[PDB]
């Protein structure tokens, strides 16, 4: 597959997110326990909820699309369906909203995913979230400094940056420690306080950032200079608008 | 010179525009906020005196970790906290669509063929102006034939009244001035000319009911308040028997047969009668707005006055109240109309096209619409990376979305003249914005977008229309902010650069050239700036029948 | 057949044309043509082609004084009038010599087009109409002309008006006589939203003629509402029959023995002693120089009242030669023969209210108009199930020129195509046809 | 005859079941089994006596939590149920053996009935079929018992709820899949203002037949608009066969490859080869590193792509057992696709566009709530002409108890009585073997 047009790194990247054959790039190690907390569904060894009885309890009629798709684990069991979402700043996170969207449908089963300004989501069965979200949360998806795991009052992506490089959050769910250079999560993505924090490793320094990131900045690389990512959008504006008209 | 909204970017903030870092947690919260400080305490009050919880700055989360931000209101030197737009709070905006909502228009050339043909008596400007005494006695609520009618208290209503216009100069000037709509002392030359030319011989009275009436009741009480007063006054004015068959006559006319709703009614989802936001097309939007008769030497200033009446009015009364409610819409509708954004991304397109093409001069097709929608696009995206203070200060994409494409889409129908090509650079710039920054607006954002580039030259039943026929019912376009006001902007903007009198209806247009109404139309923002410092004097109150 | 009556019928000059024929040949459930009727009805559209192209020409478009400077497109329309109607044939019809109709009217300036049929056996409703034709003719203009991407909207505004910024096509150059399903009072009311004018326009203003589609499209929408359902079956069809198909030619000798000086009173005594004559209501009692009426069919004594309702509005307004006193004969003739008899007027007293709110919303500054704007699913005269609109037809038809909001004024563009159409314009000679052909089958 | 092409049309099972049909067999306008299909669907209601009855011994009649104390009747209704069917079937059919179907279930707590095709052909629309329906059980429960004059007014109301004051049955008794004419949010739109859960119940949840039934539906309703005239009349076509009668096997074969293991991605990429086999796109132009498809068919193309995304919808939503991600894949389905192959995606965006407003509406304060209760009717869900509401149809299908507002909440009357009926509940069947049938006539 393709995946994406142009010639610069943030069209490359744009392509290795959504391609599932790319390894994403491990940048910190999170516990099991650790993401369970930062999700905030269910507590560490509380057993996963259900919204319905495990499949194979269930009497259903022969249908050919049910028996030629494979249900994931959480869907088997009955696992209510749950949801990470995360904010990515415009000042240069690795991951925005709409290369996680394209992403979350090429490299992911069974899965809700929502685009917006501000956050972007992705709803899935509970135990099958939990697997998603190590990844989402230890690869290159994520930077503890540039993006935010919030599943309420959002505001970022588009505000300066603190001091410290971190972007603004009302609810303050992420710590820069001086002393470690490295970012706690303090609360989970709720805004509840963690009983204990979660290390999430230190931010990626500036040029590393350049190097991963998949938003296009006059002061990065710029949309107006990948000319062969603007010629396929204008060539769809295009051939949409030829086709509403008189389907030539 | 400096760009437009560099003023007020450094109203807002401490650091320059350009500086890239802040420190936010530092401000008290809703502390640091005059407008906030005064809301706890009303709540505080409120609660106190009813018995019931209101207004409590400790529900959810903390307002104000980051600086809550004054707005410059565009083409002013007025500046106030976002909630001084917030419509509820806001007289000038609530007063807007009274004025809207309790006008309509009806025409006198049935009305007055009834009384030649079938009643047999003359019509002269005599005739008209005694008509005209007799109906603004009654229209605000007052008797003319029965003995022992209870009456209007006249001050309640003394925004009520009827005036006419029409084509003929000759007939205008006979008619007693009180009355009359005089074009030629509105509109400058060559509008002037061009409206009496639309209008000709007719006739059209201009019908503007109690305000009080308008907020008791609805918008489609307007036409029929109108109609029963007509009647009356036709009754008494041409001494006619008080109810014979060709009473029904001018009831049909005046109801039916010649008169023009603001807006038309709507369907059973979002049900609602006549003179309602939603029926109001994007080209009476513009021709409501009078400043296509003040600023007519200046395309850009009309455009963005039809985009601030526009934005306030369908997405912060209608999307925002009417069609949803609560806090609502301010900030998705002011970053349209605020801070000289949209004003200094319009300019920069305004000028790309006089001096690539000339206005009007640019080929009516594709090609035009991606050169001039990409450039200037890309122009304001650019502004959002290069200052991050206005990105802070636009701080939703939908706003961002909005007022980039709005620039876009009126300068591409500034090269054309054509609407419908200034529509499709509208789609255009949307697509582009949303790969080049992989965000686009809120969730439901781009319904409309997505659809939008194929819907634009559409034939179809319910999708191919002209922009300026388009309006809030227009299926794509039913449901979602920071589209419906700039819509109307891209309307007037071909019409602008063209200098046309109108965009779609010329009696519109005519009907709010009037001093008389109570918001000023020739003047939008100033209006929304004088009703944010609480300035603004509606009609309506019903203070004299209330205790002192 | 489920009822036991039998009618004679007679043409509209009073002749007979077949004895004895069972009542329910003329229901709208059995009749072929009133199917015909019906089905021509909903598929039936006039294409203003003249009005298409002045649109065009001036960029009015969108409704009243709604003009795009600007946007003017010149399009010889009407002078290629014969390729694009040929054109949009292609597009309307389902296949090659299928029922589709289209015909040019006025030399190019009208199209008369009918619907194929089928597209409505596989339709929910009637709209198909006017939206296969109006895309039809905005298709087949914008292939004549190489009418471009860019302008293309102008002519689809031209022909179906603001559409769906409004709920109705306002400004449209296509004309039909139903209106859309969003205006219905009530599920079941289509056929009721038919103007009085347009019946009238249809049917060349002969009187019986117009009474008779009236009557039609009146009795037929009771059936679809479910009011003519079980009970007040036979009410219904002995009303159309009547009323409204001159069944045992007694409205036409009503008015033939009233007409040289009648009154609405001398028609409401002739009526009850036919109605003795007939055996359909005898004295039931006597009162002090009083006789109170009863009857044994109160079905058949209200088709024999509104028999005699339709003889006096034919009678009364006839004299005027002026359609307004129509509300008052509605009114008066069911008041003056309740106090004549001691038995209940034309539907139970829904004729008389009916009357009540007409007469005041057409002589009153609240609402309505003329007669001819009214119809059965207008809010004032909805409430009687068929019996009063077909009166207002048959006063307008007899109307000498009194009324500003004349058929002439409200429906040329009607008028010029739908009364082509010979079973429109003479619907009482296809019904009474088709009634005579299918009489052993019932 | 008019279009060329034809398709290979199979069972729910995947098996071939007749080769090379032309397109326009498949077409609303010339397929028996769907004209039966539509036909049906307007003249059927189910009627729910047990609801009748205890709405009358509690008088809890007129809509949510109403109730007129004093006004209890306390008739045994179900217990003879067997009698008032027939009283009620005598009085809607037209004639005794014509195809009037009125059958009890539940052991006479329910009833389907079915009303003759015959009141419908001489019917505007389509509310004779809850009107005669439910003034026949009014009459007939009436009459069973010998309600009075007095107490009657609480049958009607019990049966058809606060109609005529409110402008809907509110309250009523009976369901229809269909909703009131007034509701339509255009002139042709009544076959798309059918709940999705309405159609996932008729067809018990089989997501094959739920996806056609809803395709069937969405696309008749095109012609009605007329959307499916001249020059979009194949693409129309096209669509229904691809993406929602299984043509060519396309959309069961994606499932198949895709279904163990496979994401939106992997049915796009297995699509976008299949288009490249078949010769429906081919590359147009080479950029660095990434290869520009274009087509010469872009109707084609545009079916390939709705099979894809049909199929899309069944390995996403399937692999969740949960419908409420189909918004998300109708909307990154065709946003991914664009910018795989540079060429437009399902309905030219409006699939995208539908699917963002539907994204938001399913996840939001706003309004909407889950993708049950969408129909093409709806505000959001309208945009698109008929590719996006049958992968809903597909997703509720699959949907294994994740939902709310579920069809067992929301379509419990609808089911018991249109799953009774094998051309509702298996669609794809019947439409499939008519299609055979005519395939030499077309
Ligand atoms: C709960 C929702 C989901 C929904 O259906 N509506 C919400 C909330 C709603 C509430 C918020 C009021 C409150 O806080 O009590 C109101 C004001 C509507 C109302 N009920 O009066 C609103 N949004 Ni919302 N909403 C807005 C916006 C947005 C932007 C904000 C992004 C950011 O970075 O801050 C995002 C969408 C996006 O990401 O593009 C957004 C989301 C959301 N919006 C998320 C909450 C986000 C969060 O948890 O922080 N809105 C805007 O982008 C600007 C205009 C602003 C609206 C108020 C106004 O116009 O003044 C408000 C419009
Ligand atoms: C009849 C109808 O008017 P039209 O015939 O549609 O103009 C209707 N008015 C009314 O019913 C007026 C009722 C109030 C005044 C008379 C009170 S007795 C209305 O405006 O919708
Ligand atoms: C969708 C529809 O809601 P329902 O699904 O019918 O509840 C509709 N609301 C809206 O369109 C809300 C529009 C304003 C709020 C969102 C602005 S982006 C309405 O209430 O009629
Ligand atoms: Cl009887
Ligand atoms: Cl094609
Ligand atoms: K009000
Ligand atoms: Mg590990
Ligand atoms: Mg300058
Ligand atoms: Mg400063
Ligand atoms: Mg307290
Ligand atoms: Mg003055
Ligand atoms: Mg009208
Ligand atoms: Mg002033
Ligand atoms: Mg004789
Ligand atoms: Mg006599
Ligand atoms: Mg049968
Ligand atoms: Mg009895
Ligand atoms: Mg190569
Ligand atoms: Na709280
Ligand atoms: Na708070």
């Amino acid at each position: 597959a393709q995946y994406y047009p142009g010639t610069t790194k943030v069209a490359q990247n744009r392509r290795n997110f959504c391609n599932p054959e790319y390894e994403l790039e491990k940048l910190r190690e999170i516990s099991d326990e650790d993401v369970v907390k930062i999700l905030g569904h269910r507590a560490p060894g509380e057993e996963y909820p259900s919204v319905h009885p495990p499949l194979e309890e269930m009497d259903e009629p022969e249908d050919a699309i049910r028996e030629m798709v494979e249900p994931i684990d959480g869907a088997k069991a009955g696992d209510r369906v749950r949801y990470i979402q995360f904010t990515d700043s415009m000042y240069f996170a690795p991951a925005q909203p709409y290369v996680r969207s394209r992403a979350y449908l090429c490299r992911y089963r069974g899965a809700d995913a929502g685009t917006l300004s501000g956050r972007q989501i992705i709803e899935t069965r509970e135990r099958d979230l939990e697997k998603i979200s190590k990844e989402l949360l230890e690869t290159e998806f994520f930077d503890p400094a540039r993006s935010g795991v919030r599943g309420k009052s959002v505001h970022g992506h588009s505000l300066r940056l603190d001091e410290d490089g971190m972007m603004f959050d009302m609810l303050r769910r992420q710590i820069y420690n001086k002393d470690t250079g490295r970012v706690e999560m303090v609360k989970n993505q709720i805004g509840d306080e963690l009983d204990e924090p979660v290390d999430l490793g230190e931010p990626l320094d500036e040029e590393t950032l350049m190097e991963k990131t998949t938003i296009y900045r006059v002061d990065g690389e710029a949309y107006r200079d990948d000319v062969e990512a603007v010629e396929i959008m204008q060539r769809i504006h295009v051939l949409r608008s030829q086709g509403g008209f008189n389907l030539e | 010179a400096d760009k437009l909204f560099i003023n007020a970017l450094k109203k807002k903030f401490e650091e320059s525009p350009e500086e890239k870092k802040t420190t936010f947690y530092t401000l008290g919260g809703w502390k640091q906020s005059e407008r906030k400080t005064e809301f706890v305490n009303a709540g505080k009050e409120v609660a106190a005196k009813r018995g019931i919880p209101q207004y409590n700055p400790d529900i959810g989360t903390p307002l104000g970790q980051r600086v809550l931000m004054p707005y410059q209101v565009s083409t002013t030197d007025t500046y106030v906290e976002g909630d001084d737009l917030h419509f509820v709070n806001n007289a000038a905006m609530q007063q807007m669509w009274d004025d809207i909502r309790r006008t309509v228009i009806v025409g006198l050339n049935h009305a007055h063929a009834v009384i030649e043909k079938r009643l047999g008596k003359e019509v002269t400007p005599e005739t008209i102006t005694h008509y005209l005494e007799t109906v603004n006695h009654a229209m605000p609520g007052a008797a003319v034939v029965q003995e022992h009618m209870v009456e209007t208290h006249p001050a309640l209503v003394a925004d009520s009244y009827v005036k006419v216009f029409t084509g003929n100069d000759e007939i205008a000037d006979e008619i007693d001035p009180a009355f009359v709509i005089d074009i030629n002392k509105q509109f400058p030359e060559d509008q002037a000319e061009t409206l009496k030319a639309e209008v000709g011989d007719g006739i059209w009275q201009v019908v503007r009911i109690p305000t009080i009436v308008s907020r008791t009741c609805d918008g489609a009480t307007t036409s029929r308040w109108s109609a029963m007063q007509i009647g009356m006054s036709m009754i008494s004015a041409y001494k006619q028997a008080a109810g014979e068959a060709a009473t029904g006559d001018f009831a049909y006319a005046a109801k039916h047969a010649e008169v023009i709703h603001m807006g038309t009614y709507l369907p059973v989802r979002r049900a609602r009668g006549e003179n309602e936001p939603g029926g109001v097309p994007f080209g009476y939007l513009a021709d409501i707005c009078q400043s296509s008769r003040v600023n007519y030497e200046d395309p850009v200033r009309v455009s963005l006055d039809v985009v601030a009446t526009g934005a306030m009015l369908y997405d912060q009364i209608w999307l925002g109240s009417y069609m949803s409610g609560g806090v609502g819409f301010t900030q998705y509708a002011t970053a349209a109309y605020t801070d000289n954004i949209l004003d200094d991304f319009t300019y920069f397109g305004k000028e790309y096209v006089e001096d690539k093409y000339g206005l009007c001069e640019a080929p009516n097709n594709m090609d035009t619409v991606l050169d001039v929608a990409t450039e200037v696009t890309f122009y304001g995206l650019e502004q959002y990376e290069e200052y991050p203070a206005l990105l802070e200060d636009q701080f939703g994409g939908s706003q961002r979305a909005a007022v980039v494409a709005a620039a876009a889409g009126c300068s591409t129908a500034f090269a054309t003249g054509n609407a419908q090509t200034g529509l499709s650079g509208w789609y255009l710039s949307m697509y582009l914005h949303k790969e080049q920054h992989s965000r686009l607006g809120f969730y439901g954002y781009d319904l409309q977008d997505q659809c939008g580039a194929s819907n634009v030259f559409s034939i179809r039943g319910d999708e191919g229309l002209p922009l300026e026929l388009r309006g809030p019912n227009y299926p794509n376009y039913a449901m979602n902010v920071g589209h419906q006001g700039e819509y109307a902007g891209i309307s007037q903007a071909p019409h602008a650069a063209r200098g046309d009198a109108f965009v779609f209806n010329p009696l519109v247009k005519i009907a709010f050239a009037d001093d008389n109404l109570v918001f000023d139309f020739t003047n939008v923002r100033g209006e929304f700036a004088k009703g944010a410092l609480r300035e603004f004097e509606p009609a309506g109150e019903r203070a004299l029948i209330t205790p002192a | 057949a489920k009822f036991e009556d039998k009618v004679d019928l007679y043409d509209d000059r009073g002749n007979l044309v077949e004895e004895q024929v069972p009542l329910e040949a003329l229901s709208p459930l059995r009749n072929p043509a009133i199917k015909s009727i019906v089905q021509g009805i909903k598929r039936t559209v006039a294409v203003n082609l003249e009005g298409i192209e002045n649109a065009l020409k001036t960029a009015k478009v969108g409704g009243p004084a709604c003009k795009i400077m600007g946007r003017e497109l010149d399009l010889d329309i009407v002078g290629n009038a014969e390729s694009i109607a040929a054109a949009a044939k292609e597009m309307i019809q389902v296949t090659e010599d299928d029922d589709t109709n289209v015909e040019l009217l006025g030399g190019g300036k009208r199209a008369l087009v009918q619907v194929p049929s089928a597209r409505f056996d596989v339709a929910a409703e009637y709209s198909a109409a006017p939206l296969v034709t109006a895309t039809a003719f905005v298709q087949a203009i914008i292939n004549e002309f190489d009418v471009s991407m860019y302008d293309a909207n102008m002519v689809k505004a031209a022909v179906l008006g603001r559409y769906p910024q409004s709920v109705e096509y306002m400004g449209a150059n296509i004309a039909t006589m139903l209106d859309i399903p969003q205006k219905l009072e009530g599920p079941g009311y289509a056929l009721r939203n038919i103007m009085v004018n347009h019946v009238v326009a249809a049917t060349l203003k002969n009187t019986l003629q117009a009474a008779a589609l009236s009557t039609i499209l009146e009795q037929t929408a009771m059936f679809e509402m479910g009011d003519a359902v079980g009970a007040f079956e036979r009410m219904h069809l002995l009303g159309l029959a009547y009323q409204g198909m001159n069944a045992d030619n007694l409205v036409f000798d009503l008015v033939k023995a009233n007409g040289k000086e009648g009154t609405v009173g001398s028609v409401i005594a002739d009526l009850v002693e036919r109605a003795l004559e007939d055996g359909v209501i005898k004295v039931e009692k006597e009162l002090t120089d009083y006789k109170v009426y009863g009857t044994d069919d109160l079905a058949m004594w209200n088709a024999y009242a509104a028999a005699g309702l339709m003889a006096a509005t034919m009678v009364n307004q006839g004299a005027a030669r002026a359609a307004q006193g129509v509300s008052s004969t509605l009114l008066y003739y069911n008041d003056l023969i309740e106090f004549e008899t001691g038995l209940p007027s034309v539907d139970f007293g829904k004729v008389e209210g009916t009357a009540v709110g007409f007469s005041f919303f057409s002589h009153s500054i609240y609402g309505g108009g003329g007669p001819g704007i009214f119809n059965g699913n207008h809010i004032v005269t909805r409430h009687s199930k068929g019996f009063a609109i077909p009166c207002v037809a048959a006063a307008m038809a007899l109307d000498a020129g009194t009324q500003m909001f004349s058929p002439e004024a409200t429906s040329g563009l009607i008028k010029e195509v739908f009364s082509q159409v010979d079973e429109f314009r003479e619907p009482l000679k296809y019904v009474v046809e088709a009634a005579a052909e299918i009489k052993n089958e019932i």
